[PDB]
């Protein structure tokens, strides 16, 4: 059981010496030949492919930062020394901004992965709270980072999304300007956002460090609804070197898909207009601020009063709770929700593959994540107001109700044993 | 005694710690360069009136329009009801409703107000620049971030923006001139 | 038909007397009123687009406007190290070296350069300083050629640039017909090339890495077939 | 023996879901109650001070980033806006800069405390490696940052502690230019040198990460040439809340001089010079880099081929090694041996407390830090020379044949069993 | 004796009427040679220092050369905002933004500005152009004055400057002998202000701190006594 | 194979890591805006001949000076003996020896050398820039940073220095202009 094979330092004097330091004792021991299932499909890998990722925007943005310079007067032309001057240039710069696109990619299956296989339920709380608040703060510094070139977008982008801090009342407004440095967008805000930008990353790394410790101390999650037995234990291959060949197989194959991307298409996923410099008095049509936030942006922009189920009118009992308010609570209560899960799954059971009730609501539930992501770009005009209240809607009622009435009424299957699946 | 000096000691420490914090916290506030925050003088100087002028100000832009007839009777021809925000958000007089009588403007050291109309061209659901030169559902401002209609005189209609236009405090410089402040 | 360029692929670098006919019409016509900031007079001779002789970019230069100092106020000689000039307003426009991105970008400025055609026969008298352009979308638009509800009628809209070019308004060295559609091609590409001088060396870069990463990827795929072989043999 | 009281998680229930992130278990057992012998002066506080330190300049660096603009043309500016508009300013720059003072006079003690008590002897060599390490991305960073304001003693320094990595054949000015960007110092280093200088000090938390696993794997030296003798254990009180509020106080006596200092005497450790703008076509008198490299300052400008000892017309056999490469080398060397110590000692011995010939040397060691202190300062005119070439000789003297000899001949004391010294 | 000023210690929160003087004198005498870029106008209203009428800031502002613009090329009224303008070549000296930190500083404006005497008998002819101070120790000397390996056996040397101030140059609103020892500690005192203008908060928050500070240091030693006690009374 | 196949996946992945670190540092060295590296006209145009001459260039200044006699007197009075670097660094010509007649400069597209002599005011040392106007231990210029006397014609005496002050390739442009690069 739990089998850790510390090695006993019987290598030689070499690895007898190493009772200084144990570094290579906690290596072998705990992070190498950590015993995972034999179970496992090919979407336990986003997890390395996230670390890489991660390693990749680090280094690219430790280069760039030695050409770019953060003020209003000299951002773009420093963008441009790099992408003309500089030996690497446009590699580094598209890798950096479309590298954040895999990121999210990543992390979004890295999350609905989760979601099937009963990840976020008991005894992997931690490891999903860790994650959310990741999730968090790699928004953030996204966000942070596309003001950096000082284009179009940057300023209005962020004009929005400080707005927001300032929409909820009697702390709103100095919250803004103690943001923004001042009661508009400049140079101030250009320095915080370079700055913070050039700071999370390790955060997210020790948070990484975290969410790595966790589940080594538990279990790797399994397609099934049942642990390694430990009491000896012939399933439970080792990690190296079997599933790490296979997770850098899916890896080299995801770099190729990338880096012909970047070579092909790699003004694709970004927005033209953040290739013309800022002016603050014209602003151009359909922001869009980006591909990883329009979700969140249609559930706000969704609740205006202008439909039969407008809550909003309801909420203005309260005079203060008015609409603006609202959405960002609503946006704040999407995550906050998603991050509660497996305190509201009231269910002593596991992965969906053995609930199909909860299959059919979850493929729902990812449809409505790609619908409320093409929703985002469309103005809000007739019929797209419907569609994104109805979808916001379904969102809250999936992670809210529906969770605890399958936990109920929800075991129509044959749970497998054995985890040993020599079928 | 025990329990006095070791509470004490760790509310010194809390203080001291709390003294400390708080700096770092208020730099990132308006640094007195910030602080200026004065006026301008714009000078309406025959622009053809009727189209629009804008002008750069405390980082945001100060829009002074002229009036086109067809625009102004839509702007007269209009009920406080059915109206969002009927506070007349210009702050160069009172709460007074938001009519035309008191929502275009200053009567140029004159006697007149259906003819120029200056407020503050930022959007008030989350401070987007609406576009100008007859726009949107109503004959005004249309806001791209989000769909906001504006009237032709600023007032909030059809769109999430809760109220209209504010108007900067603003008095004449005798017949060709604006001060902004 | 669509007119693809060479670059529109996974090849083409940049066929460079196309870019040097654009640069002929670029410093006769377009700079008359456009600029390029963003573009050092040195990349004239780089690899990839115009490879010209430093001697004719350093005397091109010399022959333009006079960009003062950085240190000291003095009207200098315009040194190549320097950039392409700036025109900036009273009757000027943007500056185009990042416009072909800015947009599928360079058919934009083909098919608008292409089209400036007569007013439509719905507002014949048009607009007193204001011309009519087929693609421009950023334009105004009388109200005669609107719908009930502020929409266009119009394929394109009313810009402020004139129209650039006639029948035969330059000559080229080369000896080839300079019509407006090979000029506007020719300018195109030159454009994209100033936004984009780092084209071929991106697709270059993208085979060889495609190539290297499908070997690796090959040989992973086989070491995970033999180590999970054991495993995977009975069933 | 070494109990860690891993606490068996048996408080209630939160202490008993916490199974699942160990976090609380590593704190208690390890990081609080670490059995500290009782025998502690007051020179085991200066790693507490150390610890505290770098928070601080982290902290305080982190928002002058908010503030600073590297470029030529706009670093001052950005300093001045700093030290006048800012809400804090003045005192953030002058805790940042002189902090990095107090750093290094603290990491002083802290070596000189070691290389007394025998610290560096095994079993022990891990801590010291770490510590070198640490040592040098800490000089480098300090040297980054100096240049960062763009004054005038920032463009000399640069140009001269660059042109020495030039100053080696073959391989010198390739390097000197892929280190500044280009044949001089301009806008690029400056952008480098930001970065840079906003990277390393998490590189050096790690490596402290890894300095306080070590010696809490490794018993704390103690003042005498014994250990915790484990095999219960009377002696070795615990770290909480002893240790932890001796140093406390130690700290608060130790910031309150800092901030006197801060708030009277700041510009005191400074160069005046780098208050006026650079000039790349005038070089002011007496550079004078910093008070925290004139040593090797001094070991560097000494060797000139200007004494009857001087080994350099010896040295110029081979025609490759001139006096510039020479120098560099002894100064590679003086950093190099420190770090080659512990093996060098040839005593099976501990704390010089009872090897006085030892002591003798050791305070002329510490007279010759003061001694080369002074000296980098002062030109390279008679009788200077004399006197750096004899501080610089007996600096290489003593780390190499003198320990020696004493653990050869050096045993004429008894030493104290007992490490419960009730005295 | 040495003339220390107000803000020479612990305290000394910089006697503002000596500023204002200081002000007359910089703006009517120091002005025509030197600048103050480094220090924005708005600040002659901040606590601490001259806390002016903003009126007459604004209206002093207004009165000055024309500082141009950042975007749009057009001289200005030059608004406070703005900073004092820049003497930068043709018979000007530098910037005394900082001047009395790049040197104990305010002490040497004064035994510099104080003291331009005639030369001295080694070298009455002196230099065209050049006049002599005794305090100055940065410029040339005469061979006639150096000994034998090249050092100066003059206290100072000769500067560009020549003497600011006679007699009685300008006269004080508040009633005052304007001699010149008088207007140079003034002046010596503005430009200290110029440099250092958060000096009297610097003071404040040391006392505040060193405060607290020994305050919890006492705490803690007293709870240091108290834990270590059962360990140490026996002996 | 067991063995092939292994050592080569792994001698793969290293390839691949090498093709993606070189360029990380690559991007450090200089860049094509620091490739151009030109040169530069300097007017000597009257300046007073015998105290100085400075002028930027390629980061680095190119000290132009005339000639005082005392100056030439003692430069031409300098045998080879005693002189640390007698190889005359100038790139104008060979490596021809350390001599005056050579080391002074072109002559004017005249005839003479003894009146002027622009070199790199860069100490050989380190690269700090020696002070001139007559100054250290043999009339010529001094280096603050660590103390090297240079002479009359530039060759370093005195000092850890090992070469004297390079001469880089200039020609003149008819008896009023400097032509450096
Ligand atoms: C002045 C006589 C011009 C010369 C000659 C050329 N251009 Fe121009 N251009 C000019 C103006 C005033 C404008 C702004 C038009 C507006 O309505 O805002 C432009 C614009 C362009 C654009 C941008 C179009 C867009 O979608 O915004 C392009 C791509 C452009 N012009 C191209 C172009 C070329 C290739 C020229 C030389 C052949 C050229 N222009 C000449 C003014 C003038
Ligand atoms: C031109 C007529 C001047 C006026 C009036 C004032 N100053 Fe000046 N100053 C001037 C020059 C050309 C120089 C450079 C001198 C040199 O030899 O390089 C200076 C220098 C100073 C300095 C710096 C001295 C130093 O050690 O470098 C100071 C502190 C100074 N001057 C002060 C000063 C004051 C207070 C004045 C008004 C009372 C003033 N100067 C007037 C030119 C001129
Ligand atoms: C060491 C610095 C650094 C790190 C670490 C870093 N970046 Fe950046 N980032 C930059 C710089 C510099 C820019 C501006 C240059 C650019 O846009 O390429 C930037 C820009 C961006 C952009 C806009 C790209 C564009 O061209 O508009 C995005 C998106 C972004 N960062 C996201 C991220 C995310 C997400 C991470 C990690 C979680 C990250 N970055 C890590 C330095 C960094
Ligand atoms: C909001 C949720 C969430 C986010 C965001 C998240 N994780 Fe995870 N991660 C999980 C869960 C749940 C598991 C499953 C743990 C288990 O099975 O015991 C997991 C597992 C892993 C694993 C091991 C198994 C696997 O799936 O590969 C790795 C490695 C990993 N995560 C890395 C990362 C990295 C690196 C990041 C970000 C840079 C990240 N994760 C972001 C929740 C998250
Ligand atoms: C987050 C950024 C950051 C960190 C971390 C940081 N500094 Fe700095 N440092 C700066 C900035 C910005 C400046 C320029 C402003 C200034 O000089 O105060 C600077 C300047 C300096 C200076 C020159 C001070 C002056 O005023 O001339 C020194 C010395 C220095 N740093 C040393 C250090 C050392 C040593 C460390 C940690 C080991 C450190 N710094 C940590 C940002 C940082
Ligand atoms: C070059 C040597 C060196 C450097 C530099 C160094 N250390 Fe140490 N450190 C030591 C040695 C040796 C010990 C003694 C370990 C023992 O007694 O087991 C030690 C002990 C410590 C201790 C525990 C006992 C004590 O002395 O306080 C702390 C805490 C500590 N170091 C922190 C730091 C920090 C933080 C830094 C830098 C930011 C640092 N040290 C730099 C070598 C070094
Ligand atoms: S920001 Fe103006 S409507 Fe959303
Ligand atoms: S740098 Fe010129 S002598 Fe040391």
């Amino acid at each position: 059981s739990g089998i850790p094979h510390d090695h006993y330092e019987p290598k030689t004097g070499i690895e007898k010496w190493l009772h200084d330091r144990l570094p290579i004792v906690g290596l072998v021991y705990d992070t190498i030949m950590i015993p995972t299932p034999k179970n496992l499909n090919w979407w336990w890998i986003w997890g390395i492919v996230l670390a890489f990722t991660l390693v990749l925007q680090i280094v690219t943005g430790i280069v760039l930062a030695m050409h770019y310079t953060p003020h209003v007067d000299l951002a773009f032309a420093s963008v441009e020394h790099i992408m003309r001057d500089v030996n690497g240039g446009w590699a580094m710069r598209y890798i950096h901004a479309n590298g954040a696109s895999l990121f999210f990619l990543a992390v979004y299956i890295h999350i609905f992965r989760g979601l099937y296989y009963g990840s976020y339920k008991a005894p992997r709380e931690i490891t999903w709270i860790v994650g959310m608040v990741i999730y968090l703060l790699m928004m953030g510094t996204a966000f942070m980072g596309y003001v950096l070139p000082w284009g179009q977008m940057s300023f209005w982008g962020a004009t929005v999304i400080t707005g927001l801090f300032g929409a909820i009342p009697g702390i709103g407004p100095s919250i803004q300007a103690w943001l923004l440095g001042g009661p508009a967008v400049d140079n101030a805000t250009l320095n915080r956002f370079f700055s913070l930008h050039y700071l999370l990353p390790f955060v997210i790394a020790a948070l990484v460090a975290i969410h790595i410790w966790a589940f080594h101390t538990t279990g790797n999650n399994n397609p099934t609804g049942v642990e390694v037995r430990r009491t000896a234990e012939k399933d439970t291959l080792p990690f190296w070197p079997y599933f790490v060949i296979k997770d850098l197989f899916a890896l080299a194959l995801v770099l190729l898909g990338f880096f012909a991307v970047v070579a092909y298409m790699p003004n694709y996923l970004g927005h033209p207009d953040n290739y013309v410099q800022a002016n603050p008095l014209s602003t151009p049509a359909h922001i869009v601020p980006e591909w990883y936030f329009l979700p969140f942006y249609a559930i706000l922009r969704a609740f205006a009063a202008d439909v039969w189920v407008v809550i909003l009118v309801d909420g203005l009992t309260f005079g203060i709770v008015d609409a603006k308010f609202f959405g960002v609570i609503a946006m704040f209560g999407a995550i906050a929700v998603m991050a509660l899960a497996p305190w509201l799954d009231t269910s002593k059971v596991r992965s969906g593959a053995y609930r199909p009730k909860f299959r059919m609501w979850f493929w729902f539930l990812v449809l409505d994540f790609v619908v409320l992501t093409w929703v985002g770009a469309m103005p809000t005009e007739y019929p797209y107001d419907w569609i994104s209240l109805i979808a916001s809607t379904y969102w809250f009622a999936y992670f809210l109700v529906i969770l605890p009435l399958l936990g109920a009424t929800e075991k129509p299957e044959p749970i497998p044993a054995s985890i040993e699946e020599d079928f | 005694r025990r329990d006095f000096l070791y509470h004490a000691t760790a509310a010194t420490g809390v203080v001291v710690t709390g003294a400390a914090v708080w700096p770092l916290i208020n730099q990132m506030n308006a640094s007195a360069d910030v602080k200026a925050m004065a006026s301008i003088f714009v000078d309406v100087s025959a622009v053809e009136v009727g189209t629009q002028l804008t002008v750069k100000w405390r980082g945001k832009p100060v829009f002074i329009r002229r009036r086109d007839e067809k625009d102004i009777e839509l702007a007269r021809s209009v009920p406080l009801g059915a109206l969002r925000d009927t506070s007349a958000e210009n702050a160069n007089k009172p709460g007074a409703e938001a009519t035309d009588e008191n929502r275009t403007l200053p009567a140029f050291d004159g006697t007149n107000t259906g003819e120029w109309l200056v407020m503050l061209g930022v959007c008030t659901h989350l401070g987007c620049v609406p576009m100008g030169d007859k726009s949107g559902d109503f004959g005004g401002w249309f806001c791209p971030c989000h769909g906001s209609h504006y009237d032709s005189a600023g007032r909030i209609r059809k769109g999430p923006a809760p109220r209209n236009l504010d108007i900067p405090v603003a008095a004449f410089v005798d017949e060709t001139t604006i001060k902004l402040g | 038909p669509d007119h693809a360029f060479s670059f529109e692929g996974i090849f083409g670098k940049y066929d460079q007397a196309q870019l040097r006919r654009g640069f002929q019409v670029y410093n006769e016509v377009c700079s008359a009123c456009h600029g390029m900031k963003f573009v050092p007079i040195r990349t004239l001779a780089d690899d990839g687009g115009p490879q010209l002789d430093p001697t004719f970019v350093r005397e091109y230069a010399a022959g333009l406007d006079t960009i003062i100092d950085k240190d000291s106020g003095e009207e200098r000689d315009r040194k190549e190290t320097d950039m392409f000039p700036t025109r900036v307003g009273d009757g000027m426009g943007p500056d185009l070296s990042v416009m072909a991105k800015a947009r599928g970008g360079p058919e934009y400025i083909y098919n608008y350069v292409i089209g400036f055609e007569e007013n439509p026969e719905c507002a014949p008298e048009g607009i007193d300083g204001y011309y009519y352009n087929k693609t421009f979308q950023i334009g105004g638009v009388p109200d005669t050629c609107k719908d009930a509800a502020g929409v266009k009628i119009t394929h394109g809209s009313w810009a402020r640039m004139p129209p650039p070019l006639v029948d035969d308004q330059v000559t080229y060295e080369d000896g080839t017909p300079a019509t407006v559609d090979q000029m506007a091609q020719d300018v195109s590409a030159f454009l994209m090339w100033a936004a984009e001088p780092k084209l071929v060396a991106r697709k270059q870069m993208g085979l060889v890495a495609m190539v290297m990463l499908g070997l690796l990827s090959v040989m992973l795929y086989l070491t995970n077939k033999r180590l999970w072989a054991p495993y995977k043999g009975h069933k």
